[PDB]
């Protein structure tokens, strides 16, 4: 249960 | 990039007439995720199909598997169909004893 | 031997009424143990498997906390992506990414992975040595530099370490009567006559887990993997599978036929013929 911030955040 | 369905129609136990068994639709690698499924008994849709959570697969497509209770027999027919923006019309697939 | 924990999560732009907008599923090796949801805001949070029953109220806590945030980012991201690519407002995008982490026979370490796609091609891929992003495009370019720049690697290689591992073991420890396990497949050779006066045979095999077998028929020592025809493996519904080749064969030259089966739950493989 990860999600990184593809773009501006 | 809609990828069209396969689908494959089976039991879920080898069929033997007059023995109850589960019906299954398994739909994969399709997308967008959006779908439609119904299963058929005698042309009329079955009321009670149960479906699995969708997921999806490494080439990020996606699968179901629709289910529902039936008895086989020779008189009887069952189908599973289904329809989804990248086909022109719904598809429907036969239950084949052998397949 | 050599297990998986698995997440697969769709965000979806424009779901409808009574749709989600964000979806996960978990699985351990082949069998799915939980799913969550954000239909409108509103997380929600199913368990699936048995050894879920044996997870303490922190746990479900915890993720709903987990299900709000990520809901909340992937909105975001599809709203800039869609600037970035410059689309139009009004159509139905979806993003989507895995994550994962998976240890050896000897409970080790071997590796975990990080992948997103947007529209259903590969956008952004997190390097086996977890620290690299390799991106597709002038796009995700800007993103691999983003989260080269912000150093974002080492915070998924943090929780690979820490709520993988930690999950991975527990699920396993907790769900061994159900993921420690390997049934062997029940095979049979069906024998159908087509009108030519020839026949069809066709290799059953029934009641598998996991899910990777090898079905493959073969005239004398010949391999007919490319002249066979192959359903892809399917769920019977119990947590077991399925699948069958077939090939044709002219009548009275059935015996020249073999099927062999490969499965992790054999002692050895099966190499089956049509009786009668």
């Amino acid at each position: 249960m990860y999600f990184i911030n593809i773009l501006t955040l | 990039i809609q990828k069209t369905p396969q689908i494959q129609v089976y039991s879920r136990h080898p069929p033997e007439n007059g023995k109850p068994n589960i019906l299954n639709c398994y739909v994969t690698q399709f997308h967008p995720p959006h779908i439609e499924i119904q299963m058929l008994k005698n042309g009329k849709k079955i009321p009670k199909v149960e479906m699995s959570d969708m997921s999806f697969s490494k080439d990020w497509s996606f699968y179901i598997l629709a289910h529902t209770e039936f008895t086989p027999t020779e008189t009887d027919t069952y189908a599973c169909r289904v329809k989804h923006d990248s086909m022109a019309e719904p598809k429907t697939v036969y239950w084949d004893r052998d397949m | 031997g050599s297990h998986s924990l698995r997440y697969f999560h769709t965000a979806v732009s424009r779901p409808g009424r009574g749709e989600p907008q964000y979806i996960s599923v978990g699985y351990v090796d082949d069998v799915q143990f939980q799913r969550c949801d954000s239909i409108e805001e509103i997380p929600r949070m199913e368990p699936r498997a048995p050894w879920m029953e044996k997870e303490r109220p922190e746990y479900w806590k915890e993720l709903k906390l987990k299900v709000k945030n990520i809901a909340q980012s992937a909105r975001a991201n599809l709203r800039t992506l869609l600037r970035y690519y410059n689309q139009s407002e009004g159509g139905s995008h979806i993003l989507q990414w895995m994550v994962s982490c998976e240890v050896g026979p000897d409970m080790r370490l071997l590796g975990a992975h990080y992948q997103a796609a947007y529209d259903g091609s590969d956008y952004i891929t997190l390097n086996e040595d977890l620290s690299s992003w390799t991106a597709v495009d002038m796009v995700s370019q800007i993103t691999k530099s983003r989260l080269e720049s912000a150093g974002t690697a080492e915070y998924f290689r943090a929780y690979v370490e820490g709520e993988c591992l930690e999950l991975l073991h527990r699920f396993l420890r907790n769900g061994k009567e159900i993921l420690q396990r390997a049934d062997p497949p029940k095979a049979h050779v069906a024998h159908h006559p087509r009108p030519k006066g020839d026949v069809t045979l066709r290799c059953w095999a029934l009641g598998f887990y996991p899910a990777d077998i090898t079905l493959t028929w073969q005239k004398d020592e010949e391999d007919l993997t490319q002249d066979m025809e192959l359903v892809e493996t399917r769920p019977s519904g119990d947590g077991t599978f399925q699948k069958w080749a077939a090939v044709v064969v002219p009548s009275g030259e059935e015996q020249r036929y073999t099927c062999y089966v490969h499965h992790e739950g054999l002692t050895e493989p099966l190499a089956l013929k049509w009786r009668s």
